[PDB]
């Protein structure tokens, strides 16, 4: 009843590749298309609701998620991984920013925090 | 130095156009025990003055005897004892205020708060407070204990300043006093339902009302209150 | 606070006054001190309002989780969970709790848990500041296997006296009846119970 | 502080005075004591000022995350539960005394919570130093089935009683109305019965009145190019 | 007041008393004479609480001077010390006692002998070859236990006293600003001006 | 344990002019967070063109004023109706206060009037009777708020002549009665805003050779 | 408070500050801490304001009664001892007084007596008394000689109080100066520290610790 | 014993027409002993000014702390922190020491660079915010400053008039406090120029 | 530990520190050096509670010497004083704080300036022309306010320091057994052996 995996599961191969990151990018390639376009007075993000069954209620599965009142997110790849990242992204916007400065973080810094969480899953044990 | 043992709670009062009203409940508490249910805490002096007392009841009974003895003493060698040389509210108050401050200055107070209500010879309303420290003050409304916190706000909505006194009738003033006594019964843990009320008017004289009860109480909304948050039944 | 729970022929009845005090100020005059921990297991609360609410919330959680795994808990079990919290945290708590419940097997049961965190199973129980004034009355007037109407009257007369003499008790008399028939809430106002 | 809550036909109203104090001194004459927990859950605060702000913001933050997690509009009972458990854990040391109100899919709600973590339910409530003055008004004029207009009137009258009769309270009346099926309306400075009169004199000084030793420009800009 | 010492030799009694008067943070004076002549052949040194010391010393002085005029006679040192002791023993059970410790050095003209009495604020009297009050005795008694002889001259007594003062100047924390020394013998009381 | 003292709040202010003096006080009386009265007079005409106020614990204040008023009465009886001068009144008050040195009157006392040359006079006392004559004094709960303002506006402290670098002080002047009352009203309006125990009403007693006049002004009631 | 008195070739210098405090509240900057008992006697005040004012004013009355009864000016020794014996009666009751009784008589010459509320009475050439006494002592003891000019001695006394007014939070306001001779005391003015400090800084080149 | 009055000192801030002013005394002491007459209590991080009264070790510690935090803010955000945001940061930082607080009375002052709006705020030792339109006071002579400001202040004063008002408020308040004074500094702050003035005051 | 003084002149910093070590009744030592060299041009004097003083001084010394070896460079006096302040400011909110007050006298070789920092046990730092800890400053600051000029020589600084010590020997109650004096300048740290 021990977590003995204190070592990295992503390592450098002889060619300099980080295999698990490349393989993760391959999983992203298989995922459904999503896009984003920036206008002068706005930004749009969009994707296909690929329904796994017609009996399934696709309204309940939200691929496009509010992170803060002025920030939104969409993905391509593994849906469950996205869902937990949205949970963590919403929380880190409060803990590492709103509870300190009394305002929501700017887009670039919230992105930076999400990026940090994804980097750590690329190096941690 | 002592501690109060058997105690009386709020005394409340106000001025109206032709006189003054004063009231106090009929309870003598022994800490949290509601020990004595027939205690009169409004004590008339002549036909022009009522002294309302809160705090220690043993000290109240002492003060009652002082006032009774004061009437006896005023009658001595005084052919105008029931006329021009009768005791005034202002005389009775100043006497008590002198005693209260003398006793605090010997570090042996009379553990009370007192309101003297009355009407003077010239028809002027008299209403003044004194306590165990000898502190004195007058105002269109006066109240002791919890009454200061709860009765005064209500009574001040009727008479907020001196200029409101002529505009306030005896019916309006009594209504305000009776409502204030109900509010105190809802909210003061050392109060009772039964109370006494006294009106001293310049025209109609002293009217002393005994065995009054708080009535027209609202408890019906209590049936709809369940739990302390999440409980639905 | 004046609280009691009384077993009778068809089950058990809980009773309480509705007063909450801060010093001598009445913070709440319509308090509900009879709280549900399970469908047919309830408690009467006295002592700290914060402590007894915290405890009761934890017990409700424990019995909800018990029910999910093992089915309906006994009244004895509910009393044991209250005890465990009161005993182990005796240094930091001011809680006097009466636990009352109805099983079909055991019928009406009453357990009292005073300050130390001891448990005592009894035919009836009284507690809170106002209970001191009615030990005499309750001992002389309690009988076993009373009817519903008799037990309502016994609690109404008892808490009426507790309210009359205790300044820390007052307001309405709330009651909760626990039988096979279900759960009945009763309320009795001052104009009714003062003239008794 | 004087804070109140009053239930009505289709919702709930809360109100507060605007005075904050430091000893016997008035630190702020236009303090805002109505805190938004979520769009339709608001609360009035009394007690240690820093604690009331910190506690409303923490639970308001966690309520927002809970709302996003569950895809549901926040409930008043959740704010209540999270507030009481936090305050109980700190054994009264966090000096927050709050009246918590709101509307949610379950209906309209009104609660009070004390610093030690006890809560209570009611149709009308008051808290703070002026709570006795406010409760006197509430006990005299409250009835069942109040309209919106009647409840706003009663709530502000109850705050006024605190303003005039309690030295702890003063200045202005702030109100927030939460009605079922509507946006919550925050009415900042709903009453302003305490404007200062004009002063007798102007105290503007002649230029050059104060004696100076040295002057210098302060560099607030960053290190420059070239 | 800090250090008062006494030593009885062959034909005299020597009293040494510190010059410092200190209130809290500051040394207010460095030339204070902590003694009163009670009679021509009897000297009392004193130390204790501020005010009490001088008030008590002058009160005793007045009483002994009164006795001297009334009887036209000088009380023996033993008699003066017994009077002083009784006044202090009376004082200790009063509303506000005198917090004063004293040494009485006298030459008894009847017996032709020097005498030194140590009396504390409680009225505890002892006749001694050498004495001290307060923290002084913690250093000086061991010295005197080593170096004292009963048949010493007055000059030998002064050298032995220099050795006491040197030790107190080395090891005590407070700067007591030196000592005024007075000799009591058959010819009366005189002050050693250079010490 | 029984505590023989209390705090009734309130604030008072004396200002001396060239041929006049004022003594002002708020009319609010309090204990803890309760208002006892919105109009309870605190400044009193004591006879002989002397006005007095003993602010702090109201029972001790009333007792002291009552004893001083009586002292004036007996000064008339014992010295052939002679007018008690303001300097003599002040010394008498010191002895009244110092008489209770080991059980003090818990008050700050100010008296105002005219000296024997007809010039405006304000005297100020601590609880145990130390006194001083001044052009200015505030006493009581909001004294700490009001006094610095009076130092600045009555005695022209920290004010210099413009253009003199900082070497010629603003020269001292007597203020008119109209100018003094403006400063009194602004002092109390300011104190009422920031001190909870100050409010309800302002009562000013003005002393001239002609006698003692009164003025009353409303203050905020919150 | 800071007060000082010292003896020198040309008589006695007495200098005091003018500040009264109630805790950290500055109650006054214009107090008189010297009492003129008679033309040859001065009293200085430090400690409780009332205690000092009352009992030193009372002392003046007792000195006046002495000269009515004995047809002669009271000695400095006798005057100081009236005050020290009085405070000794009150010992333990909580009086707070630190005083100097300074004067000239033919039989004594110029004399200074320190008297305080715990009963201490001391004759001496130099004394500084009050919260700021240490600061005054620092300046005074370094520049003191027996044979200063009257002009130099007056300045040193003024300068020593200024030093204490600067460093001691509970001293300040102004400096009151006196000079006592064969012929009596002479007042040498009130000197406001708000002007004196800057004057002394420029002329003396001292107070280099300050931004000027 | 009381940490807030061992060292002494005061800070005051005021708003004017398109400007703010913040000022402080220069005293540091150990109760009655004056130690330093150069102990400034106003600091700045870009265009945001912070005054701090109270225990001097905590004044210095908090200056170093907010320099640290505003330096990191600027590196990450790529812009200077604004007064409104800095106020929240002060509050957050004080409240995280709720049960072992810094014994201080901070005062924020500055002009928002985007909106041009004058801004001032004050705090208690555990971080409660008082966001005043008119003025903010702090220190051992706070009662005195409240009295001066409440009478002397009027809204919409020009920079050179506002200088006179705030200076007279500080000076006269300091002279009624034993633990304040020993010199004073006044900052007049406009949208893109800041003037600093040392005041001549009595040195006792 | 009782008296520590510091004075910054034109081209040097002078530190004077008392030699006495007293426990209760007895003066255990009269030649104690209450200072540590932190670096070749930085000296720290110290006073406060027994044990804490030396432990803290040697702990700071070890840390600065470690820095000097690691970087092959001497920290500026300003940098050393800021390090010391932070250690004390950290200490004051510990389980058991260091009850130690210090003066840091250094010569900054970069700026060619002497510098004197006064830091108390709370972590209260000030740069001063002259400084003192404890009861010393009650006497010595007024003196220095009178006699100090910024352009004084080292000899003038030593004479001004003699005037401080004479005043402390006159007016303080405790015998502090004289002072060890050390000068910090461009050439380093040296001890004045005759004072
Ligand atoms: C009325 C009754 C007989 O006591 C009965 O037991 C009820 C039962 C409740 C409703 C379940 N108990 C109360 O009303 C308690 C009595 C009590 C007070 C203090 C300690 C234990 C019991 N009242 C409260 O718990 C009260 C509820 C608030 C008003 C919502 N809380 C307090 O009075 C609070 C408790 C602090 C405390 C908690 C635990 C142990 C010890 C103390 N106390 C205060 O706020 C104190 N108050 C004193 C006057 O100045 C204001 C502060
Ligand atoms: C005013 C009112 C009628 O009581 C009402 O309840 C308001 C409601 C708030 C605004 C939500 N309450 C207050 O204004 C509180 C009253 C209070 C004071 C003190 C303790 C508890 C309650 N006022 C404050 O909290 C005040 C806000 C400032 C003026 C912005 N803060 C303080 O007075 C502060 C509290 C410190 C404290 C620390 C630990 C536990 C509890 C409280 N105290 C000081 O600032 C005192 N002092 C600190 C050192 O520097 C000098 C000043
Ligand atoms: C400046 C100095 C260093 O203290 C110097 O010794 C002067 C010398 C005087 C002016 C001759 N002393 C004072 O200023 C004393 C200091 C002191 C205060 C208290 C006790 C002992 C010494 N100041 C006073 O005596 C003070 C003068 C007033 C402010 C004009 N009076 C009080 O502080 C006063 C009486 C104190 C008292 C009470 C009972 C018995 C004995 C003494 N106290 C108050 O007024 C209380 N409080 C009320 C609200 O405002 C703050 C003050
Ligand atoms: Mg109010
Ligand atoms: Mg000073
Ligand atoms: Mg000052």
């Amino acid at each position: 009843m021990t977590d003995r995996y204190s070592f990295s599961l992503t390592t450098f191969s002889p060619s300099g590749k980080l295999g698990q990151i490349d393989y993760a990018l391959t999983a992203v390639k298989q995922g459904v298309t999503s896009l984003g376009i920036k206008a002068t007075n706005g930004v749009v993000i969009a994707t296909e609701k690929k329904s796994s069954s017609p009996l399934a209620m696709s309204e309940t599965l939200s691929k496009v998620s509010l992170l803060t009142p002025d920030i939104g997110a969409v993905y391509s790849g593994m849906g469950p991984d996205y869902r937990v990242l949205v949970d963590k992204s919403r929380k880190v916007a409060h803990t590492s920013y709103k509870r300190i400065y009394g305002e929501y973080p700017p887009t670039k810094l919230l992105v930076s925090e999400v990026a940090k969480i994804m980097q750590e899953a690329t190096q941690s044990g | 130095t002592q501690q109060p043992i058997v105690t009386g709670t709020s005394v409340i009062s106000m001025k109206y156009d032709n006189g003054v009203i004063i009231a106090a409940d009929n309870l003598g508490s022994y800490g949290s025990l509601l020990r004595f249910n027939g205690v009169e805490r409004l004590i008339p002096v002549g036909d022009n003055t009522v002294v309302g007392i809160s705090g220690d009841i043993s000290d109240m009974q002492h003060i009652e005897r002082l006032l009774k003895d004061l009437v006896t003493e005023n009658a001595y060698d005084n052919p105008l004892a029931d006329a021009e040389e009768a005791l005034e509210p202002s005389y009775i108050f100043e006497y008590l205020a002198t005693v209260m401050y003398q006793r605090r200055s010997k570090m042996n107070p009379l553990w009370n708060a007192i309101i003297v209500a009355g009407v003077q010879s010239n028809g002027d309303q008299f209403l003044r407070y004194v306590n165990l420290l000898g502190v004195t003050y007058s105002s269109p409304t006066l109240a002791t204990g919890f009454g200061a916190h709860m009765a005064n706000p209500l009574l001040r909505k009727v008479v907020d300043r001196e200029s409101d006194i002529p505009k306030t009738t005896v019916q309006v003033a009594e209504e305000a006093i009776v409502n204030a006594m109900r509010v105190l019964y809802y909210r003061d843990a050392r109060s009772s339902r039964n109370f006494s009320l006294a009106i001293i008017d310049k025209n109609t004289g002293l009217t002393f009302k005994k065995n009054l009860q708080v009535e027209n109480m609202k408890w019906d909304f209590a049936k709809d209150i369940k739990g302390y948050g999440t409980q639905k039944i | 606070t004046s609280i009691m729970a009384v077993t009778f022929k068809d089950g058990v009845i809980l009773g309480a006054d509705s007063r909450t005090t801060t010093g001598a100020y009445i913070a709440n005059r319509v308090t509900d001190k009879l709280t549900r921990v399970h469908d047919k297991i309830w408690c009467c609360r006295s002592g700290s309002a914060a402590d007894t609410q915290a405890i009761a919330d934890i017990v409700q959680y424990h019995l909800e989780l018990y029910t999910s795994q093992y089915g309906t808990p006994s009244t004895e079990t509910a009393a044991s969970v209250f005890k465990e919290l009161c005993y182990e945290n005796k240094d930091n708590l001011t809680a006097g709790i009466i636990v009352a419940g109805y099983d079909d097997k055991n019928k009406g049961e009453v357990y009292t848990i005073p300050l130390g965190g001891s448990v005592h199973k009894l035919p009836y129980a009284i507690a809170g500041s106002g209970s001191t004034f009615i030990y005499g009355y309750c001992d002389k007037n309690f009988r076993e296997n009373m009817s519903k109407e008799e037990t309502v009257d016994f609690i109404k007369h008892s808490l009426s006296q507790a309210i009359k003499w205790d300044g820390s008790s007052g307001g309405v008399i709330r009651m909760v009846v626990l039988t096979a028939a279900g759960v009945e809430r009763l309320i009795f106002y001052p104009d009714e119970y003062e003239q008794l | 502080t004087t804070i109140v809550g009053v239930k009505f036909n289709n919702g709930v109203v809360i109100a507060a005075d605007t005075r904050s104090t430091q000893g016997p001194i008035v630190a702020d004459k236009n303090c805002a004591k109505l805190h938004r927990i979520s769009p339709k859950i608001w609360c009035a605060a009394a007690g240690t000022a820093a604690d009331t702000e910190a506690v409303t913001q923490l639970i308001g933050s966690n309520i927002e995350l809970h709302s996003l997690y569950t895809s549901r509009e926040p409930r008043v009972v959740s704010a209540l539960q999270m507030l009481k458990q936090h305050l109980f854990k700190y054994q009264g040391h966090i000096g927050a005394y709050l009246i918590v109100a709101g509307v949610d899919p379950t209906g309209s709600h009104l609660f009070s919570i004390h610093a030690h973590g006890s809560t209570d339910v009611g149709y009308y409530l008051s808290l703070g130093s002026g709570s006795l003055a406010a409760m006197a008004v509430l006990e005299s004029h409250w009835k069942q089935d109040l309209t919106k207009e009647e409840a706003i009137k009663l709530a502000s009258d109850a705050i006024q009683a605190g303003i005039w009769n309690d030295l702890g309270s003063g200045s202005n009346v702030d109100v927030c109305v939460m009605e079922i099926g509507k946006d919550a309306e925050y009415l900042r400075n709903y009453l302003t019965p305490n404007v200062r009169e004009e002063k007798q004199k102007s105290y503007k000084f002649p230029r050059g009145t104060t004696a100076v030793l040295k002057e210098s420009i302060v560099n607030i800009c960053d290190i420059q190019e070239e | 007041m800090d250090i008062i010492l006494g030593i009885r030799v062959q034909d005299s009694v020597i009293l040494a008393s510190s010059k410092a008067v200190t209130r809290g943070i500051s040394v207010l004076k460095d030339s204070d004479d902590k003694t009163r002549q009670l009679s021509p052949h009897t000297l009392m040194s004193f130390a204790g609480e501020a005010g009490d010391t001088v008030q008590f010393a002058e009160y005793i002085q007045a009483n002994i001077q009164l006795y001297s005029i009334r009887e036209d006679y000088e009380l023996s040192p033993q008699a003066v010390s017994s009077f002083v002791r009784q006044e202090l023993a009376k004082s200790i059970r009063s509303r506000r006692p005198y917090q004063v410790n004293v040494l009485i050095g006298g030459y008894d003209k009847k017996k032709n002998k020097p005498e030194l009495y140590q009396i504390d604020y409680l009225g505890t009297k002892v006749e001694l070859p050498y004495g001290a009050h307060g923290y002084s005795g913690f250093y000086t008694f061991s010295l005197l236990d080593h170096h004292y002889r009963p048949d010493m001259t007055t000059e030998e007594g002064l050298d032995l006293l220099k050795l006491c003062v040197q030790e107190l100047e080395k090891r005590m924390p407070m700067d007591f600003k030196g000592v005024i020394v007075k000799i009591v013998d058959k010819d009366g009381i005189r002050q050693v001006d250079d010490f | 344990q029984f505590n023989p003292y209390g705090d009734n709040g309130g604030t008072i202010l004396g200002i001396a002019g060239e041929d006049f003096a004022v003594l002002a006080g708020d009319t609010r009386n309090i204990t803890d967070y309760s208002i006892n009265s919105r109009y309870e007079p605190k400044v009193f005409d004591c006879g002989d063109n002397i006005v007095m106020s003993a602010n702090g614990f109201a029972a001790d204040g009333d007792a002291l004023v009552k004893r001083f008023k009586n002292s004036v009465k007996w000064y008339h009886f014992d010295h052939n109706d002679k007018k008690l001068s303001i300097n003599s009144a002040a010394r008498n008050i010191q002895h009244l206060l110092y008489g209770k040195r080991f059980f003090p009157y818990y008050v700050h006392t100010i008296i105002a009037g005219l000296d024997e040359d007809g010039k405006g006079a304000v005297y100020s006392f601590d609880p145990v009777g130390s006194y001083e004559r001044e052009q200015c004094r505030a006493g009581g709960a909001a004294a700490s708020l009001i006094m610095p303002f009076l130092d600045n506006q009555v005695n022209f402290k920290n004010q210099y002549e413009p253009g003199t670098n900082g070497k010629v002080k603003k020269p001292l002047k007597y203020l008119s009665v109209e100018e003094v009352i403006k400063l009194v009203r602004d002092s109390f309006t300011s104190a009422t805003e920031r001190h909870i125990q100050v409010g309800d009403g302002l009562e000013i007693l003005i002393v001239t050779k002609d006698g003692v006049r009164k003025e009353f002004y409303e203050l905020k009631r919150d | 408070t800071t007060t000082l008195a010292f003896r020198f070739q040309g008589g006695i210098i007495v200098a005091v500050d003018s500040r009264a405090t109630a805790g950290n509240w500055v109650a006054s900057q214009t107090v008189k801490k010297v009492i003129e008992i008679n033309p040859f006697l001065l009293g200085t005040m430090a400690g409780g304001a009332a205690d000092c004012q009352f009992w030193e004013t009372w002392l003046g009355s007792q000195c006046r009664l002495h000269e009515l009864r004995e047809k002669e000016r009271i000695s400095v020794a006798a005057a100081s001892k009236i005050l020290s014996n009085l405070v000794y009666q009150y010992k333990g009751a909580g009086l707070s007084m630190g005083t100097m009784i300074c004067g000239y008589t033919r039989k004594e010459g110029p004399t200074i007596y320190y008297v305080d509320s715990d009963g201490t009475r001391l004759k001496g050439d130099i004394f500084c008394v009050g919260s700021g006494q240490t600061f005054a002592y620092g300046v005074l003891d370094s520049n003191y000689k027996w044979d200063l000019s009257v002009e130099d001695a007056l300045y040193l006394g003024k300068r020593s109080i200024l030093a204490a007014a600067h460093r001691d939070a509970y001293s300040g306001g102004s400096v009151n100066l006196y000079h006592v001779t064969e012929d009596g005391w002479i007042y040498h003015g009130n000197h406001d520290v708000g002007e004196l400090f800057w004057k002394v800084k420029e002329e003396e080149g001292s107070f280099n610790n300050v931004i000027g | 014993s009381d940490p807030s009055s061992i060292n002494g000192g005061i800070v005051v801030a005021m708003t004017g027409k398109d400007c703010v002013a913040i000022a402080c005394d220069l005293r540091l002491g150990s109760q009655s002993l004056g130690v330093s007459n150069k102990f400034e209590k106003i600091f700045h991080y870009g265009h945001v000014f912070l005054g701090i009264t109270g225990l001097a070790t905590d004044v210095t510690t908090l200056n170093e702390m907010f320099r640290y935090k505003t330096n990191l803010y600027k590196l990450k955000e790529e812009r200077a922190i604004e007064p409104e945001t800095f106020t929240q940061l002060v509050s957050s930082s004080l409240y995280e020491r709720r049960f072992g607080p810094y014994f201080v009375g901070p005062v924020v002052a500055g002009i928002n660079s985007k909106s041009g709006k004058p801004f001032i705020a004050g705090f208690d030792l555990i971080g409660c915010i008082d966001e005043a339109k008119d003025f903010i006071v702090s220190g051992t002579a706070s009662d005195q400053l409240f009295g001066m400001c409440e009478s002397l202040y009027e809204p919409n004063l020009e920079p050179e008039d506002l200088f006179e008002t705030i200076s007279q408020a500080l000076l006269n308040a300091a002279d009624r406090d034993a633990l304040s004074g020993w010199g004073a500094v006044v900052y007049i702050i406009k949208k893109d120029e800041v003037v600093k003035r040392y005041l001549k005051m009595r040195q006792d």
